[PDB]
């Protein structure tokens, strides 16, 4: 077995739309997809998003069946300039195995502290091919995992760092063909 | 056979091509949909399909001329995905040169995860299939070629191939492209040098290209293992060369006479052979070395062993046409990884 | 075995620069090479830092092939004087094998209780000799552990201080030469 | 032999040599790397090597002259590091005089974690070797002196030593310098005092010195053993004196009538002996004793033991010097740790 | 090997030679010097070698050209010494197409008095080495070419050779070219006629070339033997024919219908193969024939065999070159010679 103890890999980055206006609206929007990577906004503002090409964030993009289970670390740096006590902000974060709100939740979290907070939580990929499952495809129906956020005061709870930490057990079969991966500069 | 016969598909091969060239990349249940055989409405009406799939290419081309071709087969495809033979060489693909073999063929599990495919699997999965030329014509035929494909269920049963990444099997199946490497004629050294630090994936402009076993390979930060290439001639036999390989650091000198002093292999192919395949004991290693270096890294200041490659005497034809080689690292045997890898931004382009 | 209960080993304490100027930039950063033993500090002001002479401080410094595990622990002891209400500050630690930026992070925390906080984890060894690693090595392209951080507000969270465990598996094997360490006083 | 020869290294003794003199100091790579021999490319285009480095080095000189060499290898260095005997001789070190000693010989392990080597693995590394005068000459010699240093690659395969900290190995090899003693000419008593609370390295100038087996042991908070000392004549062998060596505690005075009333060693040398071995049981000791005491404690509020040393006769020659002796603590058997160790900070200067 | 790799020497082959021309010619000792390699030191500081010195070349072209290189290795040489292949070529030579062998070994010894070598014998003793093109390229390639020769210590040990010469040994150890035939593409018999009279040297222009095995079959009268020959292909594999070869006397004309009606022997190479050995009894000879004949001696007056070599069908091709074979009398089995040799001054040309 291999292994190293507190070794993540950086998943994604997401900042706040900078000209977000509180006036249309109070709250914005996000998700990330945990195993097909990709980031989803609102079109509140703009958005700075980044998937860092880590090892395990590229791994991901291209393993074809997947299973077994990974763990799951949110960061959330905020607006140091308010003061603890004008802090008036939460987010709320919800994981579903889809985007499509037919879909219920399977958990449910909302997080409120000042200036950061921490969420770690591990989920784990079952499909139906041998216990294997393939990202999103039309075959058995299957399905992903996304962690979406409800930011309510964009300018406090200002930026997202997504952390994944491949368990003993994670298991993948085949590749999937995709386009080179953007190396920033 | 004939009674479990599924398709024919029909490639061409124009005079012209050229090498990075598609000659054909579509959905495998497409290619096994081309006309009707004995086992056509079987592959069809069946649930469950335990055989593996079979696949015949046959073309001959004469001996003074020569080109290499790839046939790839993938899992899944998403969006306008790289063709380059480092992308799609991964999971089942052969590469071979009409010149030296006239018919050519592969059997391949569809489904890694299990034991059995379905048509409709295929379908709804979205298996991919690409036929590639990765090098050109040494010299051009007289009129354009056609490469018959012929497909079969075959009577070998499907196994499966799962990679568990933080508990490697042994052997560990990379199928890592390490390059193309030519070797133009004269009396030149023409010294090449790949690193083995082939974590990370294949350096691209501004981008990385990543297949899946080099990315659980990435996962590590540090390796050893007996390392086995498959070198092939890509190339017209009428281009001889003999290429001397062997592993050394970074910073030696391409004038650094004895080179063959350090524990080297000797390569010449004979007209009709195509394939070479070298293996390199860990007694070459004294340790692990890193799984990534940061691309901007000199040859200098490498600190991982690189497996070098040179001509030996001197690269000589009566054709014009450099000798080319592509090189993959095929298996890790006896490998061994320590701690897990955070990561370094981007690589270095292969050959 | 030997071994006793709650004996760490002082490292290094860093004292965020009296005359920054907030004006410039609202935030500073340092970084303390845990195996190599050193800290590493803006150009932000005059920083105050100290690697005490401690026994796990000597070892480390002087031990070229280390393996196992060992514990980090950082306390954070800010400014008593700001009113609890008054708190906005936060700081970000990030866990990387090296100083380049090319380098992604092993972890990443945000701090931002007020007055103080403490951070525990484990970091581990891993290298490639026999799993012994020599810091910075240019052997096989080795590396180390730095802990890095950004301190936004130096005047409110003023004071680190870092402390390491040693682990019941730690192993050490030949001795790096190094100059004579300095005795305060 | 001849044919495993690799390397030879001349080192130059000027005649007005002190001691602390830094005869040569360099990458051990370097050393090896002098000459064409018959094992040297084999040195240079071998992966891993197995068998340990042998060095036999060469110089007499006559008995009414003496000069205490060091030659020490180490893993690695940073920076203007420390060449003092105590920081430079804990891994592999050996000290010879050679009007005693006509020809030295010395085989290591380059890499403790291991088994193997490698001559890349030495350059990029940073083995480094260090050859000093730990004490002049006696007497100047006519003319300037040279010691020539043949290197081999042993037939002795490389074994591994490792620290396993919170677990002593039995024995645990410490390889500490407890000072450089000297005995002027006289009837003089000239009692020294060698404290046994060796934690926190060895005092220098507002610094300590440090080394790795050193430092372990400062790790733990109390300690008892049979303790293993290595003695060395570091001058001429025409300055007899006979030394007294005994435990006690520094509380005693200087001329206490009977301290060998203690259990005592008496120790003088014959003409070319150099080396003699103490070994003080743990039925010396009570109890185990701090590891660490604050350097500023007195002699009589110390209460852990010294290893003491005395003029059992007198210092005695017809040529001027004072009889100069080295002390090493070489190994702690049946070793016996309590409690892990805060720190205290600094320590006391040798000898 | 590796470890008894002493040298290595990178010969150059212009696309333009042609054919008696020298590719280098030195002194064996200094082939021998060219880089460090494992056994290289051992070489220069061992006073007796048993081994053979062994070579290994390597060099390979396409099949539509060609080209004969011989290297020759001679005891001694003084002056401005012949390097025709004749003269060259009786003591240790080896002649290759590297068409057809794209890699030549020879091993010899350097010392045939005895059983061991040295490397200063070498030296001072002048042992020869020519390395020669016999034959240009067929077709020339499309750049320069490059030999590289390893040299090695061999284990297998030296053996003498010596020459009691009123006291042939059997087999007789001859080496004698017996010329270099050409038969241009066409449908002509070009009948050649080579004369077993074969004492008294090699034709030169108003001189005579003379080798030491051809020297001591001089010194007899009459001779008989089972002659062996050695028929080489140094031409493209591209340019076949059909050779015929038998024993019969000058005097028959070209044009005789029944020349196979002699006992003969018909030769064709296959594509790769570039070697045969013809070998003839002494069934084909009645008695013992004249060893020199004077130079002047007309065909229909020449009393003494002849080996004949026809064209059996035709010289054919589709790229231009005449078909050209090389011969050798390598030995001369259960031979018999009679009476002691005056001497006849001169002798004729060889082909």
């Amino acid at each position: 077995s291999i292994s190293q103890q507190t070794v993540w890999n950086q998943m994604a980055t997401v900042r706040t739309p900078l000209n977000f206006d509180s006036s249309k609206q109070s709250f914005c929007q996000f998700s990330v997809d945990l195993l097909g990577g990709g980031i989803s906004v609102d079109k509140t503002g703009d958005w700075i998003t980044l998937v860092q090409n880590s090892p395990i964030s590229n791994l991901l993009r291209v393993a074809a069946w997947k299973k077994g289970c990974l763990m799951v670390k949110v960061v959330m740096s905020g607006n140091a300039a308010v003061k603890r006590s004008d802090w008036a902000s939460l987010v709320q974060v919800f994981l579903t195995n889809s985007n499509s709100t037919e879909h219920f939740d399977a958990c449910r979290w909302t997080k409120s502290e000042p200036h950061s907070w921490e969420l770690i939580f591990p989920i784990e990929v079952c499909g139906p091919n041998n216990g294997f499952e393939m990202w999103s495809s039309e075959w058995a129906n299957q399905t992903s995992w996304h962690l979406s956020f409800l930011v309510d005061n964009p300018k406090q709870s200002t930026t997202f760092d997504v952390l994944l930490g491949i368990s003993q057990n994670f298991e993948i079969a085949g590749n999937t063909l995709m386009p080179a991966f953007s190396v920033p500069q | 056979m004939l009674d479990l016969k599924i398709s024919q598909s029909k490639i061409a091969l124009p005079k012209n091509t050229v090498g990075g060239t598609i000659l054909r990349s579509d959905l495998l249940a497409n290619f096994l949909t081309e006309g009707n055989f004995r086992a056509s409405v079987d592959l069809q009406r069946t649930h469950r399909i335990k055989g593996m799939i079979k696949m015949v290419a046959t073309v001959g081309i004469p001996e003074n001329t020569g080109i290499a071709l790839a046939c790839a087969m993938n899992s899944s495809i998403r969006g306008r995905a790289s063709s380059d033979i480092y992308t799609i060489c991964s999971q089942d693909c052969e590469l071979w040169n009409p010149a030296c073999t006239k018919a050519m063929t592969m059997s391949f599990n569809p489904n890694p995860c299990s034991d059995a495919w379905s048509l409709e699997f295929l379908k709804r999965t979205g298996f991919h299939c690409d036929i590639i030329c990765v090098t050109g014509w040494t010299a051009t035929p007289m009129q354009d070629v056609q490469v018959t494909i012929d497909w079969f269920i075959s009577s070998q049963e499907c196994v499966p191939r799962t990679y568990c990444v933080l508990n490697p099997q042994n052997p560990f199946v990379l199928n890592r492209w390490m390059g193309k490497l030519t070797f133009p004629q004269g009396t030149s050294r023409s010294v090449k040098r790949m690193p083995l630090s082939i974590g990370g994936g294949a350096g691209a402009k501004s981008a990385i290209l990543m297949n899946m076993p080099n990315a659980v390979l990435s996962m590590w930060r540090y390796f050893v293992g007996d390392l086995v290439f498959e070198v092939s001639k890509m190339t017209s036999p009428y281009i001889k060369c003999t290429v001397s390989f062997f592993i050394a650091f970074g910073n030696l000198a391409d004038d650094t006479i004895n080179f063959e002093a350090f524990p080297h292999k000797l390569v010449q192919f004979g007209e009709i052979q195509e394939k070479v395949v070298l293996k390199f004991s860990q007694e070459e290693f004294l340790t692990a070395w890193s799984t990534q270096v940061r691309p901007a890294t000199t040859l200098l200041a490498d600190g991982c062993p690189y497996l070098y490659a040179m001509v030996h005497d001197s690269s000589v034809s009566t054709i014009p046409g450099d000798f080319v080689i592509g090189v993959k690292l095929t298996i890790i045997e006896n490998m061994c990884a320590y701690g897990l890898n955070p990561g370094i931004s981007g690589s270095r382009l292969l050959g």
